């Protein structure tokens, strides 16, 4: 007795999928970052009465 | 007279019947066939009632 029942094993090779190759997800999640610069535009003209 | 009826030694047919490794990998081809050895096992009953 044998039988014509189709017989694939994994059959062509075994290796997953085509099918990630681990395309890389960079941190940007992370929070942009805080653009915390600061303007002393006051202190620049030192505005003193030398008038005493 | 004395005929001897010694000789008639019936074969007994151990085929594996077991399909495909363990239970089957495939099942179509298990050769569908017999009832014709065994209409051939009538075919040698009625070829000898006619041969004798």
């Amino acid at each position: 007795m044998s039988t014509r029942s189709v017989s694939s094993s994994s059959y062509r090779r075994m290796f997953g999928g085509p099918g990630t190759a681990s395309r890389p997800s960079s941190s940007r999640s992370y929070v942009t970052t805080s653009t915390r610069t600061y303007s002393l535009g006051s202190a620049l003209r030192p505005s003193t009465s030398r008038s005493l | 007279y004395a005929s001897s009826p010694g000789g008639v030694y019936a074969t007994r047919s151990s085929a594996v019947r077991l399909r495909s490794s363990v239970p089957g990998v495939r099942l179509l081809q298990d050769s569908v066939d017999f009832s014709l050895a065994d209409a051939i096992n009538t075919e040698f009953k009625n070829t000898r009632t006619n041969e004798k």
